[PDB]
């Protein structure tokens, strides 16, 4: 169309069985301020401690970062929507979708790189890889983010909207979800790879401790508890139809469990870090 | 690079030859192991010998794929820092049988092994080599642990 | 013994002993007469116009 | 018996000599002073990183055309660089990697270095067959090896731990003066322009001047509590700064044979590594463990205006002769030159 | 430090041959290379270039893509590969010897040549092709250029030979000031962007020959004429 007709929110709101359907909104927003807070002080710490300045703390100012980018994103798409997306152009609702997307797809690519890092520091020894890997994550979310604007979209076939966002195919939440399976397995295979590691090359012969489990099962353990739910229901929409499915409507609760990781990584990663701490300290 | 004329550009590259071998040489040296001997008086040339074996004397010995240089600095039985000016970086410290070695600033971190982590030598314990290559392999796991956070 | 390393002592010493000495002021004007005059060829004390510097 | 006798007369001439110094001591350096602006905030910035070092920096040294330089590192490797477009010219490897000082020929032709194996090597730069060789070796002192400054194409003088100094002839290769009568590690040393005069502080606390010529312990000096690190020489060619182990550097004039005014500061807990001097002598410049080098006034006692760029401990500064820049070395293993 | 070089002779029309150099006294793998030709009465011609490190070539525009450069490191030897030869090619070749850093002396040994048979830029002109000379006078030779030879680094590439009868070309004064060493001191050159003398003192015996000028600011490097001092 022209980008700018605004029969299409009134139709795809019609279509799918919201347009007739904030104490939330409070407890969401303290809880965006608290992430904010965390990784401001992340960063603020990295940059003022010279002992610091090596490729590691590089990359933990990197997740910081994207934490600090999925937060604002999020209090923007719990204003900008709502009943204000009546009274809106279909350019800002794309825009919205997009700005929700990005975040996350660069904080799930962050946390991979740091798992990519260690692995290879953990060949036993003792500028190009660095930006190699930080460009890739950004750049392949920026692509990855805009694609509703570049011809995918239900405004052409009608039967191939979706329950949670009326404007999306089944196609993009099918590619989603493999690409979040992917990198989920990537990281839990890394992490179990270094310990083994570890383990059989001090624990095979007698000399003359590890404490290592403590950390991957924090990781791992927050990892998956968080973002199972949004991945399970984002699955389970694409087997129901239209005005089918109660549950479908409920979305509105899991999205903070995705968001609250942005506020769990800065604890892990610093407190299993006895330097950090006593970084912290002044 | 337009404002060169046709007798930088020669310069230029030559400098970058040189870069060349410093980094070959560089990646050749990062893999080698430099221990310190101490020891009291006349309590040190019993292990000295074991191992097939003015200014400072070095000797070296190759052992399952590490390359081991070992320095002495014994002659000096006075108080010594002039010496420790310039031996802070180094991977552990080997005595033969101590307030001072082990509560100083700059070994904050710094293991040492010791024969009477602990051992006992006997005139056919050429287990000797086996026992400091495990303790200095134990060294280095325990420093790249600190390095990539993960400890 | 320890008589050469005494007397030797006792002769530097006495060596040491003589000296025509000045007066602190003395000392002070000399100084600050030295600084205040070559300021100008002190680049890292004084601005040099960028257009002739060999180091940008 | 004597040994009492001479005992009693140390003590009276000791006595003699602090009554001399106090009469004289007319007032404070600041205080016949107070005439002096201040040169205010001094601000520098890295035009030139130099890069290619691999270990720790102990030692670097200027040419004598203000343009190009060698440094030495425990790498095993001695670099010679030109400062104005970042390349390199030479690269010399090293015997022995326990290397702790090193030096530039005022005429261009040679280069020396040493450390822990108690020699000095002189290296030949200018050779027909295009390369660089080594020229001379010099044995004799016990102790480890500390400081080395060429004189001419054809003298070298220079300080060991032996608590001895000394004079060599690189033709043959013998020392032709011995210098003797410290009692601890002599750690520094600086020539004077003129080269006919030399300064060099020890563990033992104290200093002492030397004239090459006749070859006997003119005048010394008492002031610190700690052992003494750098020592550095005035452009008059009267003075000579110290920076120690507890804290503080220290200024001074010869004729006057007394000390003359500290450089300090409670936030700074540390040691003094190095130090040096500007044209004008109104820029001392004083290396520092905790990791950034200081800039400090010269007359008005109180200011620094650091150069903080290096994320570890520094180890050597210096400015040319032209006086329009300064490098420092580092325990990070860079380089970086400013103005 | 010796340069012999061989692979002379004469050929017929069309044809081939291959040139060779042999090194020995200094580190060659450190130096870069040149190739300079000399008809049978003409001035010095300059014909190719390879660096130290093998990484640049240059070629003359009168037979560039007919002409081939190389070296060999571990063994110290360098080689031109030609073919094709016209009747103009006739000449002694020779190989020259330089390095580049900052301050170094470039173009500072010649070889002894070898003579082959067969049966838009900068100019450089020699004032005067001959002159009458007397012992004991001092005396004066001059060439010009077309553009400015002065840079904005602060240099002026231009260089000064001499040529006793029946001998090799000998390196006097390198970027238009410097007096290169093993030459007596009774030497000097100088003058103004695109002018220049150089200034002999005390004319003695054994310098007769001809003087010959190039200039080295940007490829193809180009020779004068000749001045020719007659005893
Ligand atoms: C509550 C409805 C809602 C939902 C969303 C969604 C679905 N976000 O998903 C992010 C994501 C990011 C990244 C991935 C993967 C790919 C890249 C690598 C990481 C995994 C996935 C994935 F799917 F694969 F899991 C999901 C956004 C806005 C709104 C708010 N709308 C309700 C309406 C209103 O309030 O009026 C506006």
């Amino acid at each position: 169309s022209d980008y700018v007709n605004y029969d299409i929110i009134v139709r795809h709101y019609n279509y799918t069985g919201k347009l007739n359907i904030k104490l939330t909104s409070v407890v969401f927003i303290l809880i965006c301020c608290f992430i904010i807070l965390e990784n401001i002080f992340v960063l603020l710490t990295i940059w003022k401690t010279k002992k610091f300045h090596r490729p590691m703390y590089y990359f933990i100012g990197n997740l910081a970062l994207s934490d600090l980018l999925a937060g604002v994103a999020y209090t923007a798409n719990l204003l900008l929507s709502g009943a204000t997306t009546y009274k809106l152009t279909p350019a800002q609702w794309f825009l919205r979708e997009g700005s929700m997307f990005v975040a996350l797809s660069a904080s799930v690519w962050s946390l991979l790189a740091i798992a990519i890092e260690r692995y290879i520091t953990m060949l036993k020894m003792k500028n190009f890889r660095l930006f190699l890997l930080i460009s890739a994550c950004w750049v392949i979310s920026l692509i990855l983010g805009g694609l509703p604007i570049m011809g995918w979209n239900c405004i052409s076939a009608l039967s191939s909207c979706s329950t949670v966002l009326p404007l999306y195919h089944k196609h993009y939440i099918l590619f989603c979800t493999t690409v979040f399976t992917l990198l989920l397995l990537s990281i839990v295979i890394l992490y179990c790879r270094i310990y083994s590691l570890v383990r059989t090359r001090s624990r095979r012969l007698t000399f003359r401790s590890l404490a290592l489990l403590k950390t991957v099962i924090i990781v791992l353990s927050v990892f998956i508890a968080c973002w199972a739910p949004l991945f399970i229901l984002l699955l389970l929409d694409v087997g129901c139809k239209v005005k089918t499915c109660d549950i479908l409507f409920r979305a509105e609760y899991f999205l903070v469990l995705a968001v609250l990781n942005s506020g769990t990584n800065p604890i892990i990663y610093t407190l299993t870090n006895k330097e950090m701490r006593r970084a912290f300290i002044r | 690079g337009c404002t060169l004329s046709a007798e930088d550009k020669a310069a230029v590259e030559r400098s970058k030859m040189i870069d060349r071998n410093l980094r070959e040489d560089g990646e050749k040296a990062a893999r080698e192991v430099k221990l310190l001997l101490l020891g009291a008086g006349e309590s040190k040339s019993t292990i000295v010998k074991q191992m097939k074996i003015t200014g400072i004397v070095e000797t070296h010995f190759t052992f399952k794929d590490l390359h081991f240089k070992m320095f002495d600095v014994g002659a000096q039985r006075s108080e010594r820092k002039k010496w420790i000016h310039c031996f802070e970086g180094v991977t552990a410290i080997i005595f033969c049988v101590f307030d001072s070695i082990c509560n100083n600033k700059w070994f904050t971190d710094t293991s040492i092994i010791l024969f009477l982590y602990t051992h006992f030598t006997c005139s056919t314990d050429t287990k000797n080599v086996q026992f400091v290559f495990d303790a200095v392999t134990d060294v280095i796991i325990k420093n790249n642990l600190k390095d990539c956070g993960l400890f | 013994a320890s008589i050469a390393q005494a007397r030797k002592l006792v002769e530097q010493l006495k060596m040491e002993a003589n000296i025509d000495r000045i007066k602190v002021s003395k000392a002070a004007a000399d100084l600050m007469a030295y600084c205040e005059a070559h300021a100008k060829e002190d680049p890292l004390l004084t601005p040099v116009p960028a257009s002739e510097n060999p180091f940008r | 018996s004597e040994l009492d006798q001479l005992r009693q007369e140390a003590e009276q001439l000791k006595n003699q000599i602090r009554d001399a110094r106090k009469a004289c001591a007319d007032a404070t350096l600041s205080q016949i002073t107070n005439n002096i602006d201040p040169v205010g905030r001094i601000q520098m910035r890295t035009r030139r990183t130099l890069r290619g070092h691999l270990a720790k920096i102990y030692a670097m040294h200027w040419g004598t055309d203000s343009r190009l330089l060698v440094s030495a590192s425990q790498d095993g490797k001695l670099i010679i660089w030109d400062s104005y477009t970042t390349n390199k010219v030479h690269a010399i490897p090293l015997r022995s990697s326990w290397v702790m000082t090193c030096a530039y020929a005022p005429s261009g032709n040679y280069v020396a270095c040493g450390g822990l194996d108690n020699i000095c090597s002189i290296y030949n730069l200018k050779t027909r067959e295009g390369n660089v060789r080594v020229s001379r070796e010099l044995a004799g002192h016990t102790g480890y090896l500390s400081c080395c400054r060429f004189l001419d194409d054809n003298q070298i003088v220079t300080s060991s731990g032996d608590t001895t100094c000394a004079l060599w002839d690189i033709e043959t290769g013998q020392q032709t003066t011995t210098f003797t009568g410290h009692t601890g590690d002599v750690m520094s040393l600086s020539l004077a322009p003129d080269t006919r005069l030399f300064v060099s502080g020890a563990c033992d606390a104290s200093a002492k001047l030397w004239d090459v010529r006749e070859g006997m312990c003119r005048q010394t000096f008492t002031g610190h509590e700690s052992d003494i690190n750098a020592i550095c020489f005035f452009p008059n060619g009267n003075a000579f700064a110290t920076g120690s182990d507890d804290a503080t550097c220290r200024l001074f004039d010869l004729r006057a044979d007394q000390e003359l005014m500290t450089y300090s500061h409670d936030n700074i807990i540390c040691g003094i590594t190095s130090v040096s001097f500007s044209k004008s002598g109104r820029l001392l410049l004083a290396g520092y463990d905790d990791f950034n080098c200081n800039v400090w006034d010269a007359l008005k006692a109180d200011r620094a205006g650091v150069l903080a760029g290096h994320d570890n401990r520094v180890s050597c500064l210096g400015v040319t002769d032209d006086g329009m820049a300064v490098a420092t070395g580092s325990w990070d293993s860079f380089l970086k030159i400013w103005n | 430090v010796q340069l012999v070089e061989s692979g002379g002779g004469l050929v017929q029309p069309g044809g081939s041959r291959k040139l060779s150099c042999s090194a020995s006294g200094f580190a060659f793998s450190s130096f870069g290379m040149h190739w300079v030709r000399q008809a049978p009465e003409k001035g010095l011609e300059w014909v190719a270039y390879i660096s130290s490190g093998s990484g640049t070539i240059y070629y003359a525009d009168t037979v560039k893509g007919r002409f081939t450069i190389s070296r060999d490191d571990p063994k110290n030897t360098l080689f031109l590969q030609m073919t094709s030869l016209r009747s103009e090619d006739t000449a002694m070749y020779y190989c020259v010897r330089s390095i580049y850093y900052y301050g170094s002396s470039p173009f500072d040994f010649w070889g002894q040549g070898t003579t082959l048979t067969v049966s838009s830029d900068i100019v450089m002109t020699q004032a005067t092709s001959s002159v009458p000379v007397t012992p004991g006078e001092s005396v004066s030779i001059s060439c010009r250029s077309s553009k400015s030879l002065l840079h904005s680094n602060g240099n002026t590439y231009l260089y000064w030979f001499l040529q006793r009868p029946g001998q090799s070309p000998q390196l006097l004064i390198y970027r238009m000031s410097n007096l290169a060493s093993g030459v007596p001191d009774r030497f000097s050159g100088s003058g103004s962007g695109t002018a220049f003398t150089l200034t002999i003192s005390r004319l003695e015996a054994e310098d007769v020959g001809v003087y010959y000028c190039m200039q080295h600011l940007e490829y193809p490097l180009t020779f004068g004429a000749g001045t020719k001092l007659e005893l």
